[PDB]
């Protein structure tokens, strides 16, 4: 109900999802499907210089890697179920039994 | 007699004549049951 | 053997736990999936397991059956009841989120292994009494684990079929109403309405 | 009834069709002699007409809006004689065509002129043949089982 | 001589007289390969005992109930009679049985010798016979199964499949069963038949 609690609580929920549990799952994912590459090289080895990775911004100070884009993307997905539980509890909505 | 055999099995003529023993077969049936729309009997 | 006269699977020989040979369609054809699915199987099976009893003990007691016992959650004002009490936290929002949280922390903790004999017989804090000391005996428990799953696996399918042929009924139900006149109250019915 | 239909010996417009069918039919009748060759070959006209509707309406048929008859072929045990065992008997025909054609294409395959034997039907063998066409349900079959109904190695 | 169906017509080469009953007749060749003659013959056996079987089923009831001695209904009209069990009990009760005995005898055909054992007592097993023609527990009173007693075995279930055949286009077209048809035929032959019934 309170759409500050519910969006804070479920953020934070998903960002600690996100970093102790399926953290290791994911970077071993990204790892081993890798970087898109054309012709066997990836996209700025052939010449696309807006191809290269951001290397600058992605390192960051956390003991596994824990960074930028991914604080990013966790908290869009906790704030977006968020968004639902709010919407949705609020709609008044009832299926019949 | 026996070329006679050979040429009255030739394709056309073979053809011409179950064609036309099927036709007078199937007029028959027509004639018997006319009108036929189902499969009554089962 | 699953099938006496019926010339068994080459890569099936009977060493494995509850292997009887049966494979119609053939999917155990590859090794690699094959232990998957030996894992699949006993994963299935232990649920199934643990959920039978589930089904059928609290229908026993002055309960509702495994469907009205899940039937509150789809009301406005949906709150659960235990053992004839109702529970605080009852609420649907709650309870889904919680379930959601543990059981994917568990599974992830879970799958988080490569062995993959622990894959399927983990043990050690999950043997405490410690029944695996002996390695034959060890075996035929193992067995038993198999069949008394695939059993339960079974029982589960009737339960949710019997659900769909009679709704509103729980399997306590159905055997009553079966004893009560056998020869007049049975499948055929359902089978030939 | 199906498909919001009604059967056509209690629907009207199939009986108004019938009626104004006849009517046609007895129109030209009243010009010609009451017993001439014309006439009578009217008369049976009518006659038949007369029949057929009455059958129709016998073999419980189903008439929209139209007053038309209208075939369900969905499947429904209460119309099977309208396209399935229909069906059913023209698979077992054609199956007996073209098995008897497919046996008397593998008897003389083996001639050292086989098209002499295709272009003059060899009679004597197609005779014997054709009979196969009788039992070609269960010479398919196990055709199958065995596995050289479908040519290996292509 | 091995029985000539048509005098004037020679046997098929496939079929040599081994077999019990072989008189051959086969003018459509259903039978030119080793494989579907093994087949059909435990077809022809199986149909046959049925045959016999349901005939006798059939007709020996209502000869009784004619001469008076019980009151069974007609084998058609058989069906309505209520027993203690619903029809639908009566029916699946009997496809599980079958389900079972059937996949036996299938599995028997299939490889022989493979299902000779009970599968519960570890003893018991089956003589081992031919396919078709399972002896021990079957055969009680333990008849030879001379070459001669199965040619007429299978001479009276080619017989009963004829009848039974009859029977059910006689009660299709008359509307009886088939005593009440020999009797009134009997009554009076020349005015009884088939024409008359058409
Ligand atoms: C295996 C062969 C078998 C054959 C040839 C038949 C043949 C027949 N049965 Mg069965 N039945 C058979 C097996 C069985 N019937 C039944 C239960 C019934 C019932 C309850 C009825 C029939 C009826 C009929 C008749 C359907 C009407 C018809 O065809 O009229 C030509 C028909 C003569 C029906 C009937 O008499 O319809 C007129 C009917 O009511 N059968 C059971 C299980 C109990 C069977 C098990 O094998
Ligand atoms: C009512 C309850 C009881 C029902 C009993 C029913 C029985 C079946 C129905 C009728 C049986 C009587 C038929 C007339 C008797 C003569 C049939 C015969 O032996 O006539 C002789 C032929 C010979 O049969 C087989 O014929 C095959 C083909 O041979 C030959 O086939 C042709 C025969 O003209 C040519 O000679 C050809 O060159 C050659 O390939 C085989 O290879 C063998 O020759 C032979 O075994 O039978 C044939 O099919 C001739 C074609 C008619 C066969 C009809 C079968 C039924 C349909
Ligand atoms: C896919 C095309 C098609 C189909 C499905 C049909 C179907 C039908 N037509 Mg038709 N027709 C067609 C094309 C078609 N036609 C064309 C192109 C023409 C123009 C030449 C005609 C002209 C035509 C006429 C003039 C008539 C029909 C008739 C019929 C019906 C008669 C059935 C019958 O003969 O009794 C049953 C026949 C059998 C059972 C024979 C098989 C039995 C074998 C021989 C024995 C097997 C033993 C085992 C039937 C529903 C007749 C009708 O009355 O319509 C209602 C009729 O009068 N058609
Ligand atoms: C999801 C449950 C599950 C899984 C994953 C397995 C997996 C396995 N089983 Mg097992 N089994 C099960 C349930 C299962 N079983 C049940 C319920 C029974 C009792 C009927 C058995 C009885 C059984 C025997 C007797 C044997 C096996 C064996 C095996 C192994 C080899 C066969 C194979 O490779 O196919 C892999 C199987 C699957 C991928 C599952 C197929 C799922 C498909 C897609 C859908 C099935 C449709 C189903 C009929 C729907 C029913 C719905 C209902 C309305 C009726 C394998 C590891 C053999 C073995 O060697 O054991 C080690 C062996 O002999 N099973
Ligand atoms: C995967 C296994 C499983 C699952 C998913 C469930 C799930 C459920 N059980 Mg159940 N149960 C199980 C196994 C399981 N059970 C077993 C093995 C037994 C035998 C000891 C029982 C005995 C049992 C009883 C007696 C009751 C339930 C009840 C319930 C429902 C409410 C539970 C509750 O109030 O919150 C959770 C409770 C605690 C965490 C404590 C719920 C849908 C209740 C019910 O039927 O609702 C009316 C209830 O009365 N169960
Ligand atoms: C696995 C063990 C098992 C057991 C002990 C039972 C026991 C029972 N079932 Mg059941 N059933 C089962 C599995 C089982 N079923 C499965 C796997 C299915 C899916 C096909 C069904 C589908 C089913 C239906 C639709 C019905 C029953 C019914 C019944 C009850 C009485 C009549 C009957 O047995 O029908 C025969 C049972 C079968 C043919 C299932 C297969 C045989 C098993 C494996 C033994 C009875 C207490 C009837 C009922 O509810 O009582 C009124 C009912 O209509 N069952
Ligand atoms: C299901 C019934 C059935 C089956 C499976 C067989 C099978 C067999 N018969 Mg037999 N026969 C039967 C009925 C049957 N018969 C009846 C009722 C009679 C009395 C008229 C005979 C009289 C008979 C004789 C005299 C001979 C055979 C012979 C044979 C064997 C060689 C011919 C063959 O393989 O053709 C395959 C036959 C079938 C697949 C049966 C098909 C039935 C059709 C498709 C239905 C007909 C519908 C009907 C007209 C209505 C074979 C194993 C010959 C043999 O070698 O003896 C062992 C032999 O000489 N039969
Ligand atoms: C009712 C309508 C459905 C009928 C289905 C009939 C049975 C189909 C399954 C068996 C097919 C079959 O055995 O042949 C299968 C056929 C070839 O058939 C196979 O031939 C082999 C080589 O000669 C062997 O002889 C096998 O015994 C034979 O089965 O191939 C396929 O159709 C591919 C399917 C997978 C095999
Ligand atoms: C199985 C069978 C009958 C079984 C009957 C049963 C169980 C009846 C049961 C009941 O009655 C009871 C007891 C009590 C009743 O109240 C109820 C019912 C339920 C009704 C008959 C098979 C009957 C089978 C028949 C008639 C088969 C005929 C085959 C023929 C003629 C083939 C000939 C040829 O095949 C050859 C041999 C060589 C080929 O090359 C050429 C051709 C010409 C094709
Ligand atoms: C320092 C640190 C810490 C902490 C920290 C924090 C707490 C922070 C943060 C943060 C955060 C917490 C972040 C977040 C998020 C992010 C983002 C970036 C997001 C998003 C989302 C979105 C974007 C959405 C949108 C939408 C829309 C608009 C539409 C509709 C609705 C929705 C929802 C869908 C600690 C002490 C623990 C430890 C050490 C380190
Ligand atoms: C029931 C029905 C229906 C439907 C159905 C369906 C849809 C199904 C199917 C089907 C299928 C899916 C089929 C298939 C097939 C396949 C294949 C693969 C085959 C084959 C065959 C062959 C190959 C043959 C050959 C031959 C013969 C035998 C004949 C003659 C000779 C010859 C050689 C030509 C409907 C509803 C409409 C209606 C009603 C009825």
């Amino acid at each position: 109900l309170n759409p500050s609690l519910v969006i804070s609580l479920s953020t934070g929920l998903s960002l600690f999802l996100g970093r102790f549990v399926f953290f290791n799952f994911q970077r071993e994912n990204v790892a081993k499907q890798g970087l898109p590459e054309q012709n066997g090289v990836t996209h700025f080895e052939a010449g696309d210089t807006r191809a290269k990775e951001y290397v600058s911004l992605l390192k960051s100070n956390d003991p596994v890697g824990f960074n930028i884009v991914d604080v990013l993307a966790w908290g869009s997905i906790g704030h977006i179920v968020a968004y639902y539980i709010l919407a949705t509890s609020s709609n008044g909505y009832d299926p019949k039994f | 007699m026996r070329d006679l055999k050979t040429y009255l099995s030739v394709a056309p003529v073979a053809s011409t004549l179950w064609f036309a023993a099927l036709a007078g077969l199937l007029i028959e049936i027509n004639r018997f049951f006319p009108d036929a729309l189902t499969f009554p009997f089962f | 053997d699953w099938m006496p006269g019926q010339p068994r699977p080459s890569y099936l020989d009977g060493s494995a736990p509850g292997d009887f040979g049966f494979d119609p369609l053939r999917l155990g054809e590859v090794p690699e999936n094959l232990e998957r699915f030996k894992e699949s199987e006993l994963i299935h099976c232990r649920w199934a397991m643990l959920a039978v009893p589930g089904i059928l003990v609290p229908e026993a007691l002055g309960l509702g059956n495994w469907v009205k016992a899940q039937e509150w959650a789809a009301l406005p004002g949906g709150q659960a009841t235990y053992l004839g009490n109702p529970v605080p936290w009852g609420t649907l929002p709650t309870i889904l989120v919680i379930e959601f949280l543990s059981i994917a922390f568990v599974e992830h903790q879970r799958s988080m292994e490569k062995d993959p004999e622990k894959k399927k017989y983990p043990g050690g804090a999950f043997d405490p009494l410690g029944y695996s000391k002996d390695p034959k005996k060890f075996h035929e428990y193992k067995i038993k684990e198999v069949k008394n799953g695939r059993l339960a696996l079974l029982a589960f399918v009737g339960i949710c079929v019997q659900q769909s042929a009679y709704p509103g009924t729980g399997p306590l139900e159905n055997l009553a109403t079966h004893l009560a006149d056998p020869w007049h109250n049975t499948i055929g019915n359902v089978l030939i309405p | 009834d199906i498909a919001g239909l009604t059967p056509c010996k209690d629907s009207k417009q199939f009986a108004k069709r019938e009626k104004q069918s006849i009517k046609k039919l007895e129109s030209s009748l009243k010009l010609y002699a009451p017993d001439s060759a014309p006439a009578l070959a009217i008369n049976a006209t009518i006659e038949k007409t007369k029949r057929r509707f009455d059958n129709y309406g016998k073999q419980g048929l189903l008439c929209g809006a139209d007053g038309l008859p209208h075939l369900i072929v969905s499947g429904d045990q209460r119309h099977w004689g309208e396209f399935i065992t229909p069906g059913i008997l023209f698979l077992y025909i054609a199956g007996w065509i073209g098995w008897v054609g497919r046996s008397y294409l593998i008897a003389i395959r083996d001639d050292k002129k086989p098209t002499q034997k295709e272009i003059i039907i060899d009679v004597p063998l197609a005779t014997g043949l054709v009979f196969r066409g009788f039992s070609w349900p269960i010479a398919a079959y196990r055709e199958l089982l065995n596995g050289e109904l479908v040519a290996k190695d292509v | 001589k091995k029985g000539e169906w048509l005098p004037g017509l020679a046997s098929p080469g496939y079929l040599t007289g081994s077999l019990p009953g072989d008189n051959g007749f086969d003018p459509l060749g259903l039978a030119e390969d080793p494989e579907n003659l093994k087949w059909f013959v435990q077809a022809e056996l199986v149909n046959g005992r049925w045959a016999m079987l349901g005939v006798a089923g059939m007709l020996l009831p209502e000869v009784f109930t004619s001469i008076g001695i019980i009151n069974v209904p007609k084998w058609y009209d058989a069906g309505k009679e209520e027993y203690f069990a619903s029809s639908s009990t009566l029916f699946v009760i009997e496809f599980i049985l079958f389900h079972y005995v059937e996949i036996r005898r299938w599995q028997d055909i299939k490889n022989p010798g493979s299902v000779n054992q009970d599968p519960i007592f570890k003893q018991y097993s089956l003589p081992a016979g031919e396919v078709g023609y399972p002896g021990g527990i079957f055969n009680p009173l333990n008849f030879a199964p001379t070459l001669e007693a199965k040619e007429k075995e299978i001479a009276n279930g080619r017989l009963a499949m004829l009848a039974f055949l009859g029977f059910i286009i006689q009660h299709n077209v008359t509307g009886k069963g088939p005593f009440d048809n020999l009797l009134q035929h009997i009554s009076d032959p020349w005015h009884n038949t088939i024409v008359q019934t058409l």
